[PDB]
């Protein structure tokens, strides 16, 4: 069965070098031509680059000319892709994939990989700040999840034990350099007085774990 | 006979070509391809031209002839003037449908060969850096642009110009080089060895 | 270099229903049109090549037409799993390779109105130095929703980031959430701020205010 | 970077018999034979033909009196004889060498 | 024209074989060969045979001809009978010997054509791992079986299963590997010798 | 069909060759060449001329034929005689002019069918040490006289008395060996370091 394996991911400061690699198992990887492509965050998708068959044939797109370079090994099945000298705007999710044809116009791209984060930035690895988002006279409650450098975190509310009303919203780039999101249950009026809610918030790179009750 | 090359070892034809009946398909750094060649199609279509021509003119056309009259007394004259009408007409039927049925092998044949001799040139001006894959076509050990296309397009390779930088990228792909390795089988061994004789002497 | 554009941004449909998309290039490509699907987190699948045969292990309801410079995919049925991200690609003159814009799937249902809420920022952010406003929206549709600040009833500009869920899978509404992000000096120095939300299915736009120190 | 080589295609469906097989789809193809005629009878080199409606030429000769119509013709490019070209003559006999005169008559 | 295969480079023709036209001769690592190749000789068998089937209907069968009689003043018409009679029967035998006699000059070619494609054919799909060596036969640089005798006969030869293997043997049989002999021209000489001047100054 | 030799990959004929219609031109150490080929162009005047004498063979001589007479009341036995006399020789003449318009291209393939059989035959004789350059030449990576010119010419180059020589001239010509360039990349270097180590030591 065909499949496609690849790594090389990570966090990368800026100007450095990568060395990407896609594994190929299930059919004869010394037949057909290999491409590369990325993905923005939240875009659309970003043809990146080209190697014909035999690989006398080398291509990329106009806008990453110079910067890249493309090389297989038949024996290991491998395909390998150079970075140099990268800049802020290129953090994506990378692709390899297969072409379905040796022809010219090939028709498409079969199989694929399944994605390998690749974050080029210059910041540190951070810790997240907890605030809590308290009601005034309200129906809502909320926290506000601030400051972390690294992706993921978790909240978790009464440890899980409250699903309705629970909206978790996406992360968002800072202008400074960081992540910032929150979450927000929606309880009846009359329940402020009585029941407890405590958020937690769990970051795994920076490992830190803030329990935050939040009251007004 | 079948030269081979119309749905042989070349498949069948290309729908967006237009112009023309012979044509390339390059894919150099900036483009796609699907361009013709105006010299051989125009000797085709002259060949061709010429050929419909001859056999348009050698056809004469008939004037006037009317069916004649005979009374109950002139019937053998009669049955001659039809035996004469019919086999006349036989004659010219078999003559027109022969002709037909042998002009279309060889205006098939002669498209045949027209293909097959215009892939003969292209690889014999292409001797060595060219790296041939399967149904007609080319793979390049060197660089090529827009104007060398055209001048393998024209039948002016100018081949010298790039014979050693192909060589080069000839000798990466399957070479000597995976058997070298980088370095000698284990002679390194021996001159770090013999270096390490300086060493158990000179302590 | 042929430029590929897809119409129309977002299609809505209700289930059991049909869809159709159009994409549209700069020149004549002759058939050489494939699309794609992707599901969000995985990678893109091959569903049509040629514009007229269907790839392996593809079911019959998906269909696709065109030629010249318009090309147009066809869904005849759905069973709520081919909402998806939508991709048509060409591949007659390259290099480079074009893709489309994206096009997502999105499902029908009633205009509904948000609940709309808002939280001041605690004192331990201004402890810290911080400045942090939400103004929230829960269970809205459609996905449209327009949020205006205003500080003492005056218009902010580049200081407000938002946020929006996803498409929850039994009421298919959505949910929304406003930042503001401020220094100490901003806050401490006007009174009441609000966020007034125009949203389609409100008939009035809504406006959610708070005072200092409030 | 290559250069395939081809030929041209098309979607034309006219088939061309062959001797080694029946119905070779072409690209381009020639008539060379001729099924579309008028229903009509014109005149050859811009001089009308000479319709003798119900009559035969030996009646018309002898001036039978029911071909009373074309009494006043002199000239011609062809004659038209009918399915109903019966009134010849009148009286009965034998017109010697019809034939003959039908020849001489073909070429005036 | 004389396409170059039967009794050309290739020698005369296979009395063992029986089943068709057009076969193969393999000598694998169990057994001999003679096995036809039922693609080509098909194509072969329906092409004459619409050829002979349509020579067959365009000849017409003729009706009921009876020479007829005359007495002795009518010697103009029965001389001119006499004359289409012989002119008729002219015409046609000068049409069948012509026709028979360019027919075979055709099928003659075509069974030539057949043998240079189906040799060009077998050529193309075995690019490298050949070692061709003259009246159409080849030599198999790696090694093969009934199998990848099958897979050659139905055209699916799959190359790059043995593409590196196949090219060890070849860099066995005239390679660089003589010229190399298997050390170094005599740079191991110095290095015994630089293993020698620690021994002299170490003295 | 053309078939591609004759004003194709080789240019016109020559004047100076004079007995026959297919020869070589080679350029030893003693002489030029233009010497015929009498094999190929015996079949060729005798292929030939059993063509003429059959197309003079299969058309008959005509016997005495004279104009007859005819009263002035037999003018439909004379149009019958008129239309008899010229429908035979529209036949006559069509079927001659067919006949010589199909026979010259014949003729002319057959012509450039033997061209390129008489040089596929010295290209697969001489299958490695030829080095081919265009327009039907080769340059014999070996040395050659007058004896090996006409053990070509009769067919028996009996190749394998040359085959390692060659291979040591056309390893001369590209190679390895500028890769090589005489020495190794620097391993000398470490081996003249490695008897430095034993100067410093024993210093
Ligand atoms: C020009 O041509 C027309 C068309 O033929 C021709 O008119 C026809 O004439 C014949 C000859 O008389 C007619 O035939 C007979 O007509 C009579 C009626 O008058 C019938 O009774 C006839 O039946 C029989 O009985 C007769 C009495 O014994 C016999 O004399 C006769 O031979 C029959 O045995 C028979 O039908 C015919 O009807 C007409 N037809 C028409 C429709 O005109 C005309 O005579 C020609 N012109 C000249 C000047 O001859
Ligand atoms: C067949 O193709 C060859 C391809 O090399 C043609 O040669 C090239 O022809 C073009 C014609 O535009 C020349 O381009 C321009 O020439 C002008 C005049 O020098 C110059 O100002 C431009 O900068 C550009 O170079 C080109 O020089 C010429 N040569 C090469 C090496 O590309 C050839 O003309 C074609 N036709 C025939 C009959 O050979
Ligand atoms: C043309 O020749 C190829 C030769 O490779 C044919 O492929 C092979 O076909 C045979 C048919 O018997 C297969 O052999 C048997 O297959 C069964 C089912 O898997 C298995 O149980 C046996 O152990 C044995 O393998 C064989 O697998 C198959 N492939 C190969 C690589 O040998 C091909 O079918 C022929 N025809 C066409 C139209 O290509
Ligand atoms: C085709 O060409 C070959 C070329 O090798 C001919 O073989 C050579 O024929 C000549 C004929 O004169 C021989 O030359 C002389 O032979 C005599 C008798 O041995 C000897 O006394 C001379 O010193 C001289 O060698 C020559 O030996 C012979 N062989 C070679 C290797 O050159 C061949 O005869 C030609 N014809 C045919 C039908 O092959
Ligand atoms: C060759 O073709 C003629 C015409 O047939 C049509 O065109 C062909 C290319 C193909 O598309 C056919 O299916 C079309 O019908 C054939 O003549 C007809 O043959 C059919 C049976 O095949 C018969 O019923 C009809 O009476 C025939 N004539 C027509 C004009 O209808 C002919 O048989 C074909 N011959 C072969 C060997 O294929
Ligand atoms: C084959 O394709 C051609 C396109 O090149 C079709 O020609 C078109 O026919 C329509 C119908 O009259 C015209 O409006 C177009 O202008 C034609 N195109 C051109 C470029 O002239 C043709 O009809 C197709 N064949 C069949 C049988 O449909």
């Amino acid at each position: 069965e065909v499949q496609l394996l690849e790594s090389g991911g990570g966090l990368v400061q800026p100007g450095g070098s990568l060395r990407l690699s896609c594994a190929a198992s299930g059919f004869t990887f010394s037949s057909y031509g290999m491409a590369w492509v990325r993905q923005a965050p939240g875009k659309g998708l970003e043809w990146v680059s080209f190697i014909s068959a035999t690989g006398l044939s080398t291509y990329f797109a106009d806008s990453v000319k110079g910067r890249f370079t493309i090389s297989r090994d038949t024996t290991k099945n491998t395909l390998y892709l150079q970075m140099n000298s990268l800049r802020a705007d290129d953090t994506a999710v990378y692709f390899c994939a297969r072409m379905r044809r040796t022809m010219i116009a090939f028709g498409g791209n079969d199989f694929w990989g399944q994605g390998t984060l690749v974050t080029v930035s210059s910041a540190s690895t951070k810790g997240p700040s907890v605030f809590p988002l308290a009601p005034s006279g309200t129906a809502a409650l909320g926290c506000l999840v601030k400051d972390y450098f690294p992706e993921p975190v978790t909240v978790s509310w009464n440890s899980g034990a409250l699903t309705s009303g629970v909206h978790t919203f996406p992360a968002v780039l800072q202008s400074s350099g960081l992540y910032s999101l929150s979450s927000v249950v929606t309880v009846p009026s009359s329940s402020l007085g009585t029941q407890t809610y405590i958020c937690n918030v769990n970051h795994k790179p920076s490992n830190t774990k803030v329990d935050k009750r939040v009251e007004p | 006979g079948l030269f081979g090359a119309i749905a042989g070892f070349i498949e069948g034809g290309w729908t967006g070509m237009i112009d023309g009946w012979y044509g390339y398909h390059h894919q150099n750094e900036q483009g796609s391809g699907y361009a013709a060649d105006q010299k051989s199609t125009q000797n085709a279509i002259d060949g061709i031209t010429s050929k419909v021509n001859s056999v348009i003119e050698k056809m004469n056309t008939q004037f006037t002839a009317v069916g004649k009259e005979f009374n109950n007394l002139e019937r053998r004259i009669e049955n001659l003037n039809k035996k004469v009408d019919d086999g006349f007409l036989d004659v010219w039927t078999y003559n027109a449908e022969l002709l037909v049925l042998l002009e279309n092998e060889r205006t098939l044949d002669f498209h045949d060969s027209n293909v097959r001799n215009l892939y003969e040139k292209v690889k014999s001006q292409l001797r060595n850096n060219a790296k041939e894959i399967g149904n007609g076509c080319f793979e390049f050990y060197h660089k090529c642009d827009d104007e060398c296309m055209e001048s393998v397009k024209n039948g002016t390779y100018d081949y010298p110009k790039y014979s050693e930088e192909s060589k080069l990228n000839r000798e990466e792909i399957d070479g000597v080089k995976l058997e070298s390795m980088g370095v000698y089988q284990i002679l390194a061994i021996y001159s770090t060895v013999a270096s390490s004789l300086v060493l158990l002497v000179s302590l | 270099e042929v430029v590929m554009t897809q119409s129309p941004a977002t299609l809505s449909v209700s289930p059991g229903e049909g869809a159709t998309l159009s994409c549209r290039a700069s020149q004549s490509v002759n058939t050489n049109v494939a699309w794609y699907q992707q599901k969000p987190g995985q990678a893109p699948r091959l569903l049509i090549y040629g514009a007229s045969t269907r790839a392996t292990g593809i079911p019959a309801r998906f269909s696709g037409s065109g030629s010249g410079t318009e090309f147009t995919l066809t869904i005849s049925t759905l069973q709520s799993e081919d909402f998806a991200v939508y991709y048509c690609q060409q591949y007659s003159n390259w290099p480079p390779i074009t893709f489309g814009q994206g096009t997502r799937l999105e499902i029908k249902r009633t205009v509904a109105a948000p609940s709309v809420f808002i939280f001041p920022p605690s004192d331990e952010q201004l402890k810290s130095g911080t400045a942090s406003v939400v103004c929230l929206l829960n269970n809205f549709y459609p996905r449209e929703a327009k949020v205006q600040w205003k500080v003492d009833n005056a218009l902010q500009s580049g200081n407000s980031q938002e946020s929006v869920t996803e498409q929850d899978s039994k009421d298919s509404t959505y949910s929304l959430s406003s930042t503001l992000t401020l220094s100490k000096a901003d806050y401490e120095k006007h009174k009441v701020y609000a966020c007034e939300v125009t949203h389609q299915g409100l008939s009035s736009p809504v406006t959610k205010s708070f005072n200092r120190g409030e | 970077d290559t250069i395939c080589v081809g030929y041209h295609a098309n979607n034309s469906t006219d088939t061309v018999d062959t001797v080694l097989e029946k119905n070779v789809t072409v690209t381009h193809s020639v008539n060379l034979l001729e099924d579309s005629h008028n229903g009509k009878l014109c005149s050859l080199n811009g001089i009308a033909p000479l319709q003798l409606g119900k009559c035969n030429v030996a009646g018309w000769l002898l001036g039978n009196p029911e071909c009373d119509l074309l009494l006043t013709a002199n000239s011609w490019s062809y004659i038209i004889e009918t399915s109903n070209s019966e009134n010849g003559t009148c009286y009965p006999g034998e017109f010697i060498d019809y034939e003959e005169l039908r020849e001489q008559l073909s070429s005036v």
